Formats: structure tokens, C-alpha cells, sequence
């Protein structure tokens, strides 16, 4: 016999202050019994299990579906602590592929013998007239927490040299599987295969599929990759669970699948917009499409478009027409945004996801001129910063709809505004004075002071000509007006905004209110 | 040359930090240097029976890649283990890196499983490498207060020989003050280095900034207005503070680039508050308890303004940072250098770093800080979402 190569056990403890499991056996008709005997025995027989006495106080319940079925869920609350799927998108073209599957994976691995007296269980004896045959683990139990972790552990230990010794294939490992590839001639392959079948042998492990391979929701195909097909459940009648399922459908589909919207559906979580939506969604996964694997040796390209409602959507390739993959980002909960912020924070996302992936960050083609990006970071009070970029012109532009002045403007009219409400009455009164004599003052109903202060730069806005100063004492206002949002879910500051829009020039100046500053009036707004 | 009990806090477990994503050139520099660690024993490879991880990234401060370990989670779960105050006051200050020296002592067997760490892998292709340190990690705490005694025998000769240098001692770094000439202050580093062999900053140059108002022979109604904005600002700061008769000018309903002459009550009325000002701030003290607080604004082409305090309106220390290499084209390549500069003034000051207040957005920061950071420390950050009006009161 040749000896086997002997895998090293890994030290298991409990939680600190606890014990081992103990539980009753549950009550189990004859054939179970008998089954589970039978299986027992060829377990025993195989060496993977063995017999112990009364000196252990622990059980673990037992069931049979035969095959047998043990519940180490209270085990697995009581043993310690132990130590993502990689993207098809990310992987390398190779000549040759081979998958190899290790069967009897957790029971080819050795158990830390001080810790086999906790996997202990028992087999209920036919009409209970004497007593049940004691078991304990030997090696890595199905289903017990730990196995694993220390399974990997091992085959990654048993992998290293064979790997150190052939830097001409590469080698990739998930759970249970290994996937070898090469771009080696077929017969040389087949053969370094076999090695390595030889290798794994050698510690005592078995190992045996073909393209394309049917993988974690992927289809690997030679030449390409994609996802296993998409299908979207048809009912009169949709569930919150209904949404929530395709919800994660459509967001699964979306890596591949450009164009995929999931606003209006994860909306419905917290319409026509909404039929028409998923009709669309059917219409793009009407013809399936394609991705590619990854070629370091050309340049990695993403490339942003704005799909509108907070909704943009990335395509990330190295050639044109040919996608590495796809994706989308979802605006942020938020009062007030604008497309650029926005734009920031899904280049931000793409470039985790694509370090990631392929352990780079890609060069970004953006829809926004260089000058807009110029003027708005350097104008703008956060820090902010994008890696390597240009511009394509690929309409809807991102653009800045309009910008505040440093100082003030000469010969354009000064509009001292205010507003205030009446807390309990909720009644106020919002308006302006200029120097050029002109007034206004409106009377509201159901409001409060913000809004009576947004209400009276709004009225400044409205009656003025193409160049204005603005004075106000509202730090609130001054405050949302210098976040510069181009869209807001409050109509009073959708309006102002149209308002800056349409302006040549706008300077908006800030002053202490009740200092008695000239020009300012709390009084018009207090009666 | 004997390992020291080190235990953890009454009951705090050791550290689970998620490892970060890390890019291919940083992450073949961490296994040719953890390689290479591994050959001289430094650190050795642990299984799955270890829960525990620290981050770890790759830096250059030299083109040389070093390696960063994120001890922040160990250091706090980490137990509790003479701040020279001459030293802010010494002319000049140099900083040194005596990590080497770390890894000569050997770790207390029970705590390496606390200082796990994972080099990850690309696309999760395969598993990452797992280490363990065995001896004493650079960036942890513990590691200067238990070298704390072979640092003193070290430099007790150089201490006892000239008197006029202060000598402390921050993390992984060394910090030298004198009163000496830059060339023989470099010629003296230079010695004290092949003194440790054989085992720029200027604090002077450094004050607390005032609060200055405009001096002008005309003012306009938009110069009154932000003058009477900032001493109402500084009211909160200043107890004498009055505003009532500049604000007497602004009365009525005038352009804001009309000009308004000055009263005499005015006039009167502003000196008043420059004399005022000129004084330093009432009641203000340092508590070693307490966190101290570091805010930093944005104020454009390259300039940074920042203030550290321990209680609101309450300035330990104000600052401003226009330093020009090579960021002018990347703001948050700035804000790190700047927050670097910070700490290290602040750990000159009162040995410890204090808390940041970041005008960014946490996505951005998180994403791009660790490119532009050369320090073996790291502080504690938050992000200010909501602009600050008194940007320009700073400015
Ligand atoms: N079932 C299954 C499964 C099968 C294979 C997986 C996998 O192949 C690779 C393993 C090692 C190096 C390169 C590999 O692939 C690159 C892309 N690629 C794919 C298929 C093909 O036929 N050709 C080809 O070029 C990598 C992986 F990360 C998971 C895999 C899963
Ligand atoms: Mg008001």
C-alpha cells in the first residue's frame, strides 16, 4: 500500500463558558432505523464515523430522508468562529478549461479529535427495549459549521506547490470545485490534468463536465459569458414578495442587460410609469446578449449615461460593441441632489466594483464637458475628485444650470427679502423691498417660516430683470440654494430653481436677522 | 528579548474588519514584502481557526512600496496601557522612523491571533493569505509602550549628553526638538541616527491666528453687510462684541454697491471691537480626557483653512495649509496631505491625534484617501454634509 499523505487537523474549540450540545433523541418508525443502522455501518465500515459509550454526554439529533440526516444547528450555536463569487466578467481567455469536483469533500478531511466528542448522536433501537447505538464524527460532519472553512483551509495546503511547480496554468477555487485553465496545447493540458488528478490523489482526494458550464446563475461558454435565463413570473396579482423577487431578478439581469430599470418596482417597496417600465424590461430581454471575457492587454473602458429620475446606467468594455459587463446606479435618498453630484458617486461605484474585478480603475467616458466639471469643483465647497476621464457627447449632457455670483452686481437691482409664519395659526406673510422703491408683500395660508423665506426669494426672482441681488437673513435658504440642486422633491424650490435658470446673474448676499439692518423687515411679516 | 502579557479590554473581542479592495500592482507588493516577511520570521500563515482580521494596504512615502496595517479597531479594542509640552515650544522639530526596531521583540503568544490580517485576491479567484504577526506590528499602541523601556536605554547617552534636545515618542515615529541651525541640526540627526545605527517642521514658525477686519477708506453696503455678518459671529467667540451702530448705517433701502461714509459712533464702535479682538480668547484650556476636534473648509485654490478645539467656539489651535506639490489639480490628493499635517501637529502638541470633521462626501474619501497616504498612523474622520457659512469668516 502506498502510504497516504496525512492532512494535518485544524484545532476547534467552543464558545468560551459554553458545552458541548445536548439533546433527545427523537422518536423514529422502524425503517429509519434499520436504514440508518445500515448506513451507520458502511460509514463505520469506511472509517469515516465511530463507535463510542455512555462516557459521552452529548447528543445530536438524528433523522433519515435513505440517506441519514443530522441537525447540528445547537452544535453550531455552541462551536466558535470561523474565517463573494468571482465575476465571469473579470475572467482571462484560456485555450482549455477543466472543472474538477471533489467528491466526498468533507469527509475525505480528518475532525480535531478533541472535538469529535461533541459531534456524538444517537440511533433509537426498535421498541425502545434497549439502548441506542452510540456514534461520533471522524471527520468533517454535513452541515456542521465548521467544515468548510477547515476543508478549503486544507485543499488550499494540499494546492500550493503543485501550483508553485506550474506557473503556465492557472488555478482557481471556489468551495468544492477547482477550475484549471491553460493556454497550453490540448493533449499537454489533459495531461497536466491528470497530474494534478494524480496530486490530489496522492493526499487521498477523488475527482472525476464541459462547456458551457452552468454556473451560479452563469452560463461559461468558450468564447463567452452570460447569465442562465431570466423569468419573470406572470400574475394578475403581484406580492410584496412577487416585487422583492423581481426586484432581484431584474437587478441580476442588469449586469449583462443594459438598460434595465428598477426604479419605479422598488418604489412600490417602501402605475403607467411602471407597466410600461416592465414592458420594456420584457423588451430587452427579448433578444439575450453576450459578454466577453478579459484581455489585460488593452485598455478598460467605462462609459456612463444618464437615464433620467436619478437613474444612470454604465457599460464597461475594452472594444467597442463588445461588453465586458454592464450595470446601474440608483440615486441616494435625498431632499435635494444635482446630476453632477450624482454622476460622482456612480464613478465611485464603478470603480470599487472594478477594482474588484479586475483590479484596476478604468478610463471613464462622461457625459459633461471638461469645462463644466472644471467650473464645478473648483467652485464647489466639498472636496471632490474623479480619476482619468474624457467627455462623449451622447445626450442628455450633465450640466450646470445656473451659478451664483462671487459679488455683487453693478447697475442690477438689490431685492431685501423676508418672511416669516405664526407657529400655531400656521398663517405668514412672505415679500421684498428694493432701493429702486419697489415692494411686495403676500399673504399665506397653512405654511412656516422656511417656506415663507424660500417663498420670498421666489417673489424676488419673479419680479426682477436678468441681472438681481438678492439680500436675505435665512441661513436655511442661503443653505439649499448653495447645494446648488438642479432638482428638489420640494415644488417651492423647483421653482426658484426654474427661476435661477432663466437669470443672467444672480449674487446672493446673507445678513444677521433682528440686528436692525436697514432694508431688512421682519416687521411686514410679524402683523 | 521575552514576550510581555498583553491582554484585551474587559470584555471586548478582537477585531472582524472587512478587508478592502485592493489593486494588482498594490497587492504583488504585499506578497513579495509578506513573502519576504515570512522568511525572517516576522509573520507565519494561521488557518480558518482564526475569525479575526485587520486591514492592510500598500503605500510609498521613496519607491520603495511599504506596508500599512489599519490597526484602528485593534488599538481601541486594545487595553489601555508624559506629554513633553517643551517640545511645541522648540524652535525647530524632526520626525523619525524607528519601525525597524519593532520588529526585534516577539509578540505575546495569546494576542497574535488578534493581529490577523488578510492579503485578498483579484476577482476572488481564490482565497486570500492569511498572517499572523509575530512580533510587535508597526501601527499598533501597544507596540512603542512595551519598547517604551529598550527606546529609553537606547537613547539614554544622547539625552545625558546634551540637555537641550527634546526626545518623544509617537506610534512608529520619533520626534526630535532643538534650538540648533538647520545644517547643524542635520548633521546631528545624522549622528543621532548612527547612534541608533550601532543599537523638517517648524513649531516656532506656528501660532494661533486672530480675527481680522477690513481696514478701508470707503465701505459699500455689501461691506458693512458681511462686516456686521462676521462680528456677529465673532459675538459668540468674543464677550464685547456690539454691532448696533454699524448697523445703524445700513438703515434704509440702499444698493449693495453704494458707498456708506462712516459715522463717528462707527468708527468708534469698530476700533472698539479690533481692540477686542486683538485680545486672545477668554477661559480657554486643554482636558487629556476629552477628544480633541479638528474642522476642515475648503477655500479654493490650494487653500485650506482648519481649527482644533475641544468645545464649540473654543479654538485650541488655528490654522491655514496653501502647500503647493503637485495636487493642484486633485482636491482630495490635498485634503490628505493636509489632514496628515494636521495630526502631526496636533501629536506634536498634545500627543495624541484628534478627531476629523471632512467637507467630503464619505464615498469619495473612502474610496481615494489610502493613494495619497504616506503616514504609519491613521486618525478618526466623519463627514460635514451641510456647507458652512462661516467658510469666508475663516478666509
Ligand atoms: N462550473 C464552472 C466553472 C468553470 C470554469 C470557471 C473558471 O475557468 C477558468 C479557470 C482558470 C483560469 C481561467 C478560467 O476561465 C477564464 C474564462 N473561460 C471560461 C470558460 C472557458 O471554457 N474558457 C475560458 O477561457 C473560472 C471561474 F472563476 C469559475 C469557473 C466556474
Ligand atoms: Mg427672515
Amino acid at each position: 500500500m502506498v502510504p497516504i499523505s496525512p492532512i494535518e487537523t485544524v484545532p476547534v474549540k467552543l464558545k468560551p463558558g459554553m458545552d458541548g450540545p445536548k439533546v433527545k433523541q427523537w422518536p423514529l418508525t422502524e425503517e429509519k432505523i434499520k436504514a440508518l443502522v445500515e448506513i451507520c455501518t458502511e460509514m463505520e465500515k469506511e472509517g469515516k464515523i465511530s463507535k463510542i459509550g455512555p462516557e459521552n454526554p452529548y447528543n445530536t439529533p438524528v433523522f433519515a430522508i435513505w440517506r441519514k440526516l443530522v441537525d447540528f444547528r445547537e452544535l453550531n450555536k455552541r462551536t466558535q468562529d470561523f474565517w463573494g463569487i468571482p465575476h465571469p466578467a473579470g475572467l482571462k481567455k484560456n485555450k482549455s478549461v477543466t472543472v474538477l469536483d471533489v467528491g466526498d469533500a468533507y469527509f475525505s478531511v480528518p475532525l480535531d479529535e478533541d472535538f469529535r466528542k461533541y459531534t456524538a448522536f444517537t440511533i433509537p433501537s426498535i421498541n425502545n427495549e434497549t439502548p441506542g447505538i452510540r456514534y461520533q464524527y471522524n471527520v468533517l460532519p454535513q452541515g456542521w459549521k465548521g467544515s468548510p472553512a477547515i476543508f478549503q483551509s486544507s485543499m488550499t495546503k494540499i494546492l500550493e506547490p503543485f501550483a508553485a511547480q506550474n506557473p503556465d496554468i492557472v488555478i482557481c477555487q471556489y468551495m468544492d470545485d477547482l477550475y484549471v485553465g491553460s493556454d497550453l496545447e490540448i493533449g499537454q493540458h489533459r495531461t497536466k490534468i491528470e497530474e494534478l488528478r494524480q496530486h490530489l490523489l496522492r493526499w487521498g482526494l477523488t475527482t472525476p463536465k464541459e462547456p458551457p458550464f452552468l454556473w451560479m446563475g452563469y452560463e461559461l461558454h468558450p468564447d463567452k459569458w452570460t447569465v442562465q435565463p431570466i423569468v419573470l413570473p406572470e400574475k394578475d396579482s403581484w406580492t410584496v414578495n412577487d416585487i422583492q423577487k423581481l426586484v432581484g431578478k431584474l437587478n441580476w439581469a442588469s449586469q449583462i442587460y443594459p438598460g434595465i430599470k428598477v426604479r419605479q418596482l422598488s418604489k412600490l417597496l417602501r402605475t403607467e410609469e411602471a407597466e410600461l417600465e416592465l414592458a420594456e424590461n420584457r423588451e430587452i430581454l427579448k433578444e439575450p446578449v453576450h459578454g466577453v471575457y478579459y484581455d489585460p492587454s488593452k485598455d478598460l473602458i467605462a462609459e456612463i449615461q444618464k437615464q433620467g429620475q436619478g437613474q444612470w446606467t454604465y457599460q464597461i468594455y475594452q472594444e467597442p460593441f463588445k461588453n465586458l459587463k454592464t450595470g446601474k446606479y440608483a440615486r441616494m435618498r435625498g431632499a435635494h441632489t444635482n446630476d453632477v453630484k450624482q454622476l460622482t458617486e456612480a464613478v465611485q461605484k464603478i470603480t470599487t466594483e472594478s477594482i474588484v474585478i479586475w483590479g484596476k480603475t478604468p478610463k471613464f467616458k462622461l457625459p459633461i464637458q471638461k469645462e463644466t466639471w472644471e467650473t464645478w469643483w473648483t467652485e464647489y465647497w466639498q472636496a471632490t475628485w474623479i480619476p482619468e476621464w474624457e467627455f462623449v457627447n451622447t445626450p442628455p449632457l450633465v450640466k450646470l444650470w445656473y451659478q451664483l455670483e462671487k459679488e455683487p452686481i453693478v447697475g442690477a437691482e438689490t431685492f431685501y427679502v423676508d418672511g416669516a409664519a405664526n407657529r400655531e395659526t400656521k398663517l405668514g406673510k412672505a415679500g421684498y423691498v428694493t432701493n429702486k422703491g419697489r415692494q411686495k408683500v403676500v399673504p399665506l395660508t397653512n405654511t412656516t417660516n422656511q417656506k415663507t423665506e424660500l417663498q420670498a426669494i421666489y417673489l424676488a426672482l419673479q419680479d426682477s430683470g436678468l441681472e438681481v441681488n438678492i439680500v436675505t437673513d435665512s441661513q436655511y435658504a442661503l443653505g439649499i440654494i448653495q447645494a446648488q440642486p438642479d432638482k428638489s422633491e420640494s415644488e417651492l424650490v423647483n421653482q426658484i430653481i426654474e427661476q435661477l435658470i432663466k437669470k443672467e446673474k444672480v449674487y446672493l448676499a446673507w445678513v444677521p436677522a433682528h440686528k436692525g439692518i436697514g432694508g431688512n423687515e421682519q416687521v411686514d411679516k410679524l402683523v | 528579548i521575552e514576550t510581555v502579557p498583553v491582554k484585551l479590554k474587559p470584555g471586548m473581542d478582537g477585531p472582524k474588519v472587512k478587508q478592502w479592495p485592493l489593486t494588482e500592482e498594490k497587492i504583488k507588493a504585499l506578497v513579495e514584502i509578506c513573502t519576504e516577511m515570512e522568511k525572517e520570521g516576522k509573520i507565519s500563515k494561521i488557518g480558518p481557526e482564526n475569525p479575526y482580521n485587520t486591514p492592510v494596504f500598500a503605500i510609498k512615502k521613496s519607491t520603495k512600496w511599504r506596508k500599512l496595517v489599519d490597526f484602528r479597531e485593534l488599538n481601541k479594542r486594545t487595553q489601555d496601557f508624559p506629554h513633553p509640552a517643551g517640545l511645541k515650544k522648540k524652535k525647530s522639530v524632526t520626525v523619525l522612523d524607528v519601525g525597524d526596531a519593532y520588529f526585534s521583540v516577539p509578540l505575546d503568544e495569546d494576542f497574535r491571533k488578534y493581529t490577523a490580517f488578510t492579503i485578498p485576491s483579484i476577482n476572488n479567484e481564490t482565497p486570500g493569505i492569511r498572517y499572523q504577526y509575530n512580533v510587535l506590528p508597526q501601527g499598533w499602541k501597544g507596540s512603542p509602550a512595551i519598547f517604551q523601556s529598550s527606546m529609553t536605554k537606547i537613547l539614554e547617552p544622547f539625552k545625558k549628553q546634551n540637555p537641550d534636545i527634546v526626545i518623544y515618542q509617537y506610534m512608529d515615529d520619533l520626534y526630535v526638538g532643538s534650538d540648533l541651525e538647520i545644517g547643524q541640526h542635520r548633521t546631528k540627526i545624522e549622528e543621532l541616527r548612527q547612534h541608533l545605527l550601532r543599537w523638517e517642521l517648524h513649531p516656532d514658525k506656528w501660532t494661533v491666528q486672530p480675527i481680522v477686519l477690513p481696514e478701508k477708506d470707503s465701505w459699500t453696503v455689501n461691506d458693512i453687510q458681511k462686516l456686521v455678518g462676521k462680528l456677529n459671529w465673532a459675538s459668540q467667540i468674543y464677550p464685547g462684541i456690539k454691532v448696533r451702530q454699524l448697523s445703524k448705517l445700513l438703515r434704509g433701502t440702499k444698493a449693495l454697491t453704494e458707498v456708506i461714509p462712516l459715522t463717528e459712533e462707527a468708527e468708534l464702535e469698530l476700533a472698539e471691537n479690533r481692540e477686542i479682538l486683538k485680545e486672545p480668547v477668554h477661559g480657554v484650556y486643554y482636558d487629556p480626557s476629552k477628544d480633541l476636534i479638528a474642522e476642515i473648509q475648503k477655500q479654493g485654490q490650494g487653500q485650506w483653512t482648519y481649527q482644533i478645539y475641544q468645545e464649540p467656539f473654543k479654538n485650541l489651535k488655528t490654522g491655514k495649509y496653501a502647500r503647493m506639490r503637485g495636487a493642484h489639480t486633485n482636491d482630495v490628493k490635498q485634503l490628505t496631505e493636509a489632514v496628515q499635517k494636521i495630526t502631526t501637529e496636533s501629536i506634536v502638541i498634545w500627543g495624541k491625534t484628534p478627531k476629523f470633521k471632512l467637507p467630503i462626501q464619505k464615498e469619495t474619501w473612502e474610496t481615494w484617501w489610502t493613494e495619497y497616504w504616506q503616514a504609519t498612523w491613521i486618525p478618526e474622520w466623519e463627514f460635514v454634509n451641510t456647507p458652512p457659512l462661516v467658510k469666508l469668516w475663516y478666509q
